[PDB]
RNA sequence: GUCGCCUCCUAAAAGGUAACGGAGGCGCCCAAAGGUCCCCUCAGGCGGGACGGAAAUCCGCCGGAGAGCGCAAGGGUAGAA
RNA sequence: CGCUGACUGGGGCCUGUAGAGCACUGAUAGGGCUAGGGGGCCCACCAGCCUACCAAACCCUGUCAAACUCCGAAGGGUCCC
RNA sequence: AAUCCCCCGUGCCCAUAGCGGCGUGGAACCACCCGUUCCCAUUCCGAACACGGAAGUGAAACGCGCCAGCGCCGAUGGUACUGGGCGGGCGACCGCCUGGGAGAGUAGGUCGGUGCGGGGGAU
RNA sequence: GCGGAUUUAGCUCAGUUGGGAGAGCGCCAGACUGAAGAUCUGGAGGUCCUGUGUUCGAUCCACAGAAUUCGCACCA
RNA sequence: GCGGAUUUAGCUCAGUUGGGAGAGCGCCAGACUGAAGAUCUGGAGGUCCUGUGUUCGAUCCACAGAAUUCGCACCA
């Protein structure tokens, strides 16, 4: 699972650069959401993005909440050629542990936001699972 | 005629800590428990540790030896039933 | 040893004659011509002991 | 029990301290329990950067001694108000304070069952 | 902290100091009102009420003497058992003039210290 | 570039293993951090007053010690180093 | 030398990854309480006032760590039977 | 002098004893207490350490009890991880067969349990 | 570290009769200048490297370190 | 992409107990002059590169990163 050099010697202590979590609107019952099943150092950027474009197409009430966030990263070409490879960082994310609670399209009756997220999945990358929560989606 | 930087690259060397004699074997007036040399041995087994309880070493002679804090210096004697009248 | 005119200077100390000496490392750092303590040369035992050398 | 809460002295300091030699000797003569403590810091709000000097003066004085002082020293101070702080206690003047002594004070001294001094007793 | 590192005052460990060895914990527990010591010796040892201010009433000779005797006797009681050389036990405070007192006891008590 | 040596991580849980794999320290020093005997109870936060408005100095409360230990880390650990 | 050996059954004593966990630490998100900077208002030494923008720290809803772990197994070890 | 109730020195089990809220005890016990020439003693005062002693008091430390709010302990059924055996997918990986089986998560549990000696308290 | 060379005012240096602490500046001031500079006047200049000793008296003589400097000594 | 060094009040540059910061040439006010200028008279002034770490406190001590000037990129 190769990971980095340490949380403060190589590259650890950042903001990772992205676009925060919550959007949409509340909602007590209606369980509208999204998660996955795929494993992948979720492509930060790709990530950040994606989700966002999500808001881009909707706007307001639909828990545009989203429970992800990278925090480590790769490295490669920088220096001699191919041999004794030092390290030049770039591209952090987070392991999407073979499925789990993604982001939530949560609200009473507002599928006008379900389709949204939908548009949100379309995007993304690793396939994605379209779903509902305790109760379903109203 | 000097050395460089931006190459962290700094292997590390060797140690060799252990519990030698582990818990409850033929006890011999020799290096008891180890994880801090200069150590200052003790009397019989040890049971004090950043854990709670204690450890017996059904082995008794002169003494053993500590490790500075870890393990837990000896003192709670425990010659062992194998220390009575021949 | 590694003779380093760096506040690092090796010295000994006689036994009022008790005869010979005994090992010691030092540092002008403080108290220069300062250096006394007892021991026991092949000479009986004990004996004042200046260190200077 | 009205024979409890009802007070009975308890400490009472009175000191001073300048980014400095002797001034505390004017301190010794007014009482008898010399304060020798070291203030510090490291800046230039007075030229007190020196972070490890002996300037802090504090002539501790509870009971007995303090009495002679509360006495011969309580007349030249003119106020009696506000300067009354919560924690049953207060500080006026060139540097002086004194603490109340309700019945539930001490306990706060124990290494054990150190009752964080309730706020209904003090 | 561990129970004995957040309270304060004691030194029990300066008791365990002598624990290592030397003999009976001729430990002398004090409480002004009087003095009371036992004899904690190694191995989940025990004691033999060697000397107490009440054992034989609390007299009326205050500190001084009290000790002077409580000890002696104490020392007397024990050396009947079969001890001999017992290690002292400052139990607490500094071998105050009390302390020192009792102390005498032992010593004079013939129970070597 | 780099070779010695001290620590972490890598070692998959005894021990121990490459990598031009990760990060960071050392070729000092301290005559008094030496030996014991005797005493001490940290950081910090809160509340009250001099010179003081970060940041002291004292006084009164709260405290698995998070301070403390010449130096890098890691173990330790106030009972105390 | 001759039943001691790999291995299994039993018995102690250890390691503490994977996992999990948040009180140690360092991230990090939605938010509440708040004071630091605002910000608009009496013109503003006013340091009195309201509040929609950024925050520190405490509180609730949440989440990542090889050089984090109050928690903790798979298993391996070692002496004896 | 070889039984229980109590207090006192005090030990083991390293919070099912801690925090704190109310309360109770002083005949006995213990402290606080009363003073300070001499023992010793505070870098400042006999606050703490300390020598001598009644009255006064249970306020305080303190000891037994009640209170779950903070904490601490913590099952059963349960899911991860996995020693061993064998299958699917090029794929990061998925699954099965057999013994092991935690933390957190609701129940609930806890306001210690127990040694030896001393003073009494039960002819 | 083996040997030689010296030790004085802010800088650079004299100082041999063992008794005065000196010179230059350089530096400060006065005079002069429209001012400053140049010249003339004047003044200061002090841990005589430290300590101890010798001496009626020490910069001076004696005893270690000392520091600066030059040469040299190099198979741990 | 690799190694050295540099990014200080407009400009060229100095500082190794680090603990307290300048030099020459600009810029504004006052004199000299009918007038500018050169030249005598005083002052105003800086993240010692961006963001951090050791440390009582450092920009001068140390670790990354952007911009700067120079070297290296050669053998088939």
């Amino acid at each position: 699972s190769i990971k980095p050099t340490r949380r403060e010697y190589i590259s650890g202590i950042p903001g990772k650069g992205i676009a925060q979590f919550k959007m949409g609107n509340n909602t007590y019952p209606a369980q509208v959401e999204n998660v996955v099943e795929k494993p992948v150092q979720i492509r930060h950027n790709a990530l950040e993005a994606a989700r966002n474009a999500a808001n881009r197409f909707v706007q307001n009430s639909g828990k545009f909440r989203i429970r992800k966030f990278p925090f480590h990263v790769i490295r490669e070409q920088d220096g001699d050629g191919m041999r004794a490879p030092f390290g030049k960082s770039v591209g952090t994310a987070a392991r999407s542990h073979g499925a789990n609670h993604d982001f939530i399209a949560w609200v009473n009756p507002d599928p006008a936001v379900e389709f949204a997220w939908r548009r949100a999945y379309m995007k993304v990358t690793p396939t994605v699972n379209i779903d509902s929560s305790p109760a379903g989606n109203a | 005629a000097h050395k460089k930087g931006v190459g962290s690259s700094k292997n590390g060397r060797d140690s060799n800590p252990k519990y030698l004699g582990v818990k409850k074997f033929g006890g011999e007036v020799v290096k008891a428990g180890n994880i801090l040399v200069r150590q200052r041995g003790t009397k019989f087994k040890a049971g004090q540790g950043v854990g709670m309880g204690r450890d017996h070493t059904l082995f008794a002679l002169s003494d053993g030896k500590v490790v500075f804090i870890n393990k837990g210096k000896g003192a709670r004697f425990i010659s062992i039933e194998a220390a009575q009248t021949e | 040893a590694k003779d380093g005119p760096r506040i690092i200077v090796k010295m000994e100390s006689s036994a009022g004659t008790g005869f010979y000496y005994t090992t010691t490392k030092n540092r002008r750092n403080t108290q220069a011509k300062l250096e006394l303590k007892k021991y026991d040369p092949v000479a009986k035992k004990h004996v004042v002991f200046r260190e200077k050398k | 029990f009205h024979e409890m809460r009802e007070p009975r002295i308890e400490k009472v300091v009175v000191h001073m301290g300048i980014g400095h030699a002797n001034a505390e000797d004017i301190l010794g003569e007014i009482t008898g329990q010399m304060p020798v403590r070291t203030k510090a810091k490291r800046t230039v709000g007075e030229f007190d950067i020196r972070e490890g000097d002996p300037i802090g003066a504090k002539v501790t004085l509870r009971d007995e001694m303090a009495e002679e002082f509360l006495q011969t020293a309580l007349p030249l101070a003119e106020l009696a108000t506000s300067q009354f702080d919560d924690t049953g206690n207060f500080s006026f003047g060139l540097d002086v304070t004194v603490n109340l002594v309700r019945p539930g004070y001490r306990v706060a001294k124990r290494d054990k069952a150190s009752r964080s001094i309730p706020t209904k007793h003090r | 902290p561990m129970r004995r590192r957040r309270e304060a005052r004691t030194d029990y460990h300066q008791r365990l100091r002598l624990l290592k060895s030397g003999k009976p914990r001729l430990v002398a527990r004090k409480s002004n009102k009087h003095v009371r010591a036992q004899l904690v010796t190694p191995n989940g040892d025990d004691t033999l009420a060697s000397a107490h201010s009440s054992d034989l009433a609390e007299y009326g000779w205050e500190p001084t003497g009290s000790a002077y005797l409580t000890g002696l006797l104490a020392g007397l009681r024990a050396q009947e058992a079969g001890v001999e050389e017992a290690v002292l036990d400052i139990g607490l405070n500094s071998p105050t003039p009390k302390v020192f007192a009792i102390q005498e006891g032992a010593i004079d008590a013939g129970l070597d210290i």
